[PDB]
């Protein structure tokens, strides 16, 4: 079901999740849950991973506007725009596949996915989310456009096949429904529709109800009976921080949208400071540009590197040797100085 | 590959001998060979009778042998079915297994079905919601069912707008099938007095509407 | 006759495999082999090879080296073809037959494989009965119209199920991908409207089906 992505979007009705600080800390089920992070890229990549159909319609044709939530209060199709993605920044996205989207953002201390699928505006299911460049290259800017270098870096590689891996889910989700039954006196109306009952029994097995389809207790409410939201038409593929009434399972998978490959990388190394030759040695004074690591180097010497990230004007003063050093210093190529008279 | 040759065109009449011709194109019959014939009933469910020049068949008419006749499986079958139409397979199976030539398909005389049998109305309004029409009109068990369909919503036939679903023939020669006219729903709206106008064997089917 | 309960009607998945069953049952047939038939497009029983009862032995042909499996689950009588190597063209019929009558005797199910591209939309019923305006004989003709399975399968029965003495139908049949017919039969005065005569239309692989009533527009 990647041929169409819309049979792995079939095949995992989403389900809310552990969501422990919607608002201030008010925990339930959230409707957009923090599945997995998926950010092992050198491409500014990370990928959130959710219970929501955040690229698969409800046939599975990949509607823009139709980001497909999923609760209880079921499966849906909210807005396209309308899925937050704060990490503390903006979620600027590089693209999204069913229970995946794989983006670039600047970081921060907290991902928050925020439910707007028109039942609200955002509400923000949030999640320790540690994310930091260590970008590439000698220079220290993070400036795309400029062009001054290509290095080579991993990023999502953002093509629709099936997959690399699969993640899936089985042992099905029993799951947040419990007010379902109807209200008999000392009894109980089984109210049967909408999904699987899971029933328990207390006085009579008949309040041990799996069903679409009602019936009756007698003299057995809650205290005597026994109600669960146990269905189908779902692989919950990582439901964790709400187990499964399943501790055996037979699972479903589907693949991983955005693999990451290799790619280049425009990375815009400057020029350096100024370099007067003297007495017996030479000196460079750099200028301020991005945070830089410089690399005065003694190439053949005692390799005491005159080498650090660099952002301030700094004086690379070089007594050459015979060996000669190398300025290779901040996303420039080296400089091979010979000392002469 | 085998070639176990006979007449693959097999034409029977009522109570019909099947003589289920395959002389040897190599040449001459044995029983390592295996040189059968046995019928094969509707749906293509070839059930061997006549086994490898040795057998009849279990629970068929009793005058079916597919043995050694000429060089190959001559399988001589007297006493047929009026609906029995059906591939009689010539099998040769060289002493490990039975491997297929061609095999004669029989078609036979006795109960000739009608005309099709008219089921032909613009059907209920779920395709007129849509902005669609799909009506249904067709035969059923028509016989001998060579159709023809003129379908055209507005009553006269353009080749667009009709379309003809699969005119399916049973094991008793009874083959009536569906179309529809498959046009808009303001369009559906725009003609009512259409139609499928069919003719098989003599006998000629109106699908009219009524909108 | 120990009779097969074939693998379905089946699009292909491209480079795929699956041990395609025909459940030979009539008992446990361990020590007895069959034809495990191909239902070749114009040869008809163009049989790759045969299958074993305990042994599960494919005998092989000269041309099913590739895309065949021999697969002999012959435990509770099931032998079948393996349909390896999925591409277009190779979809057939693919039956079986068990070896009574020393040669292969007992002719299995054939059940039609189709290898090919397909579409993202299974098939669906629709209710066609007798009219807002009359359509009432000793015959009123009705079904459900079942159209569009892309891939495979597509089955309609009549009466929603169990008033179907004879509902004519039309299989999945080619349109844009999709296989598509209509399974109708007629109800009688006393068939229909009020004895729910429903036409009942189902894709259980692509999973599109409704059961579609004995009501009409009036």
């Amino acid at each position: 079901s990647v041929t169409e992505h819309f049979n792995v979007y079939k095949a995992t009705r989403p389900y809310l999740a552990y969501c422990a600080d919607c608002g201030d800390g008010y925990f339930c089920y959230s409707p957009v849950a923090i599945e997995k992070i998926r950010d092992e890229a050198p491409d500014g990549m990370l990928k959130i991973q959710v219970s929501a159909q955040i690229g698969l319609d409800k046939a599975g044709t990949h509607a823009h506007t139709k980001i497909r939530y999923m609760a209880g209060h079921d499966v849906q199709e909210s807005k396209r725009d309308s899925l937050r993605v704060y990490t503390s920044a903006a979620c600027s996205i590089h693209g999204t596949m069913g229970h995946f989207i794989v983006a670039h953002c600047p970081p921060g201390d907290y991902l928050k996915v925020s439910f707007e699928d028109a039942d609200s505006h955002v509400k923000a299911c949030k999640v320790q989310y540690k994310h930091d460049p260590l970008p590439v290259g000698r220079e220290k800017f993070v400036v795309r456009p400029h062009f001054g270098v290509e290095l080579p870096c991993t990023s999502y590689q953002l093509t629709t096949a099936p997959t690399d891996e699969e993640i899936d889910m089985h042992t099905p989700p029993d799951i947040p429904d419990r007010t379902l039954l109807s209200q008999t006196a000392g009894n109980v109306k089984i109210t049967a529709g909408g999904r699987t009952i899971r029933y328990n029994c207390t006085c009579g097995r008949d309040n041990v109800g799996t069903t679409s389809t009602d019936k009756t207790i007698n003299t057995c409410k809650i205290d005597q009976c026994h109600a669960a939201v146990t269905s189908h038409d779902k692989w919950q593929f990582t439901s964790p921080f709400v187990p499964r009434a399943d501790q055996t399972a037979r699972r479903g998978k589907v693949h991983v949208p955005f693999p990451l490959t290799n790619v280049t990388c425009r990375v815009p190394l400057a020029r350096a400071p100024d370099v007067t030759y003297g007495k017996k040695e030479v000196t460079l004074r750099l200028h301020p540009d991005h945070p830089t690591l410089f690399s005065y180097r003694s190439l053949g010497a005692e390799p005491h590197p005159y080498e650090e990230w660099v952002d301030k004007f700094s004086e690379r003063i070089i007594p050459v040797t015979e060996e000669g050093i190398e300025y290779q210093w901040g996303n420039n190529p080296p400089v091979r100085l010979w000392a002469q008279l | 590959q085998a070639v176990v040759t006979q007449e693959s065109a097999l034409t029977t009449s009522p109570g019909e001998t099947v003589t289920l011709t395959c002389r040897s194109n190599i040449g001459a019959v044995t029983s390592s060979n295996c040189a059968n014939w046995v019928q094969e009933k509707p749906d293509h469910f070839f059930t061997g009778l006549i086994g490898d020049t040795n057998n009849r068949r279990s629970g068929v008419p009793a005058r079916f042998s597919g043995s050694l006749i000429g060089d190959k499986a001559a399988l001589t079958i007297t006493g047929a079915q009026t609906e029995d139409e059906a591939i009689y397979f010539c099998a040769l199976w060289y002493n490990n297994l039975w491997v297929f030539g061609g095999g004669t398909k029989l078609t036979v005389l006795g109960q000739p079905k009608s005309s099709p049998s008219v089921t032909l109305f613009p059907p209920s309004s779920e395709e007129l919601e849509t902005n669609k029409a799909t009506l249904v009109c067709t035969i059923t068990d028509f016989y001998p069912g060579v159709v023809t369909v003129d379908w055209k919503v507005d009553g006269t036939p353009v080749t667009q707008g009709m379309e003809t679903t699969q005119p399916s023939k049973q094991s008793n020669n009874k083959y009536m099938a569906s179309s529809y006219l498959t046009l808009t729903a303001r369009a559906w709206e725009r003609h009512s007095s259409y139609s499928c106008q069919v003719t098989h064997e003599g006998h000629t089917v109106e699908k009219s509407l009524s909108r | 006759q120990i009779q097969l309960v074939q693998s379905g009607r089946e699009v292909k998945n491209p480079g795929e495999t699956v041990k395609i069953s025909c459940k030979a049952s009539g008992y446990t047939f361990t020590e007895y082999p069959m034809l495990w038939v191909k239902q070749a497009p114009g040869k008809g029983f163009r049989w790759m090879g045969l299958i074993y009862t305990n042994t599960g032995e494919p005998t092989y042909a000269e041309e099913f080296k590739g895309r065949f499996v021999f697969s002999l689950e012959i435990s509770a009588s099931t032998a079948y073809l393996q349909i390896n190597n999925l591409t277009n063209e190779d979809t057939a019929t693919y039956f079986c037959v068990r070896d009574y009558f020393i040669s292969l005797d007992y002719w299995g199910q054939g059940t039609t494989l189709t290898v090919s591209s397909a579409k993202t939309t299974a098939p669906s019923v629709y209710p066609l009965a007798p009219v807002c305006g009359g359509t009432t004989g000793s015959s009123v003709t009705l079904g459900c119209l079942v159209k569009g399975y892309f891939p495979e399968p597509v089955t309609l029965t009549w009466n929603s199920g169990s008033l179907s003495s004879g509902v004519h139908t039309f299989p999945a049949l080619l349109q844009s991908g999709l296989y598509t017919l209509s399974s109708s039969v007629t109800v009688t005065s006393n068939t229909w409207p009020s004895q729910t005569i429903t036409c009942n239309v189902a894709h259980p692989a692509s999973s599109t089906k409704v059961d579609k009533k004995i009501e009409s527009r009036r």
